[PDB]
């Protein structure tokens, strides 16, 4: 991911999701960042996993 | 259930209800699904 706007918010408060946890950072403050050599990951497993 | 927690995002958390950091008190929950089915349409939320 390259050379753009990212808006978090949509993606943590429009929650289709079960798990949203952040590590060294927290939730609301990402917002407020700029970022560097930003990546994602994506795969498939089992629930209890 | 996640979101009644001091300190904690989401949008029940941020925009229908919201405790403080320095919370004393218990949270308690069970699931009620005998009670609370069918299609049942009335319980709302703000997005």
């Amino acid at each position: 991911i390259s050379n753009c706007v990212a808006d978090y918010s949509v993606l943590y408060n429009s929650a289709s999701f079960s798990t949203f946890k952040c590590y060294g950072v927290s939730p609301t403050k990402l917002n407020d960042l700029c970022f560097t050599n930003v990546y994602a990951d994506s795969f498939v497993i089992r629930g209890d996993e | 259930v996640r979101q009644i927690a001091p300190g904690q995002t989401g949008k029940i958390a941020d925009y229908n209800y919201k405790l403080p950091d320095d919370f004393t008190g218990c949270v308690i929950a069970w699931n009620s699904n005998n009670l609370d089915s069918k299609g049942n349409y009335n319980y709302l939320y703000r997005l």
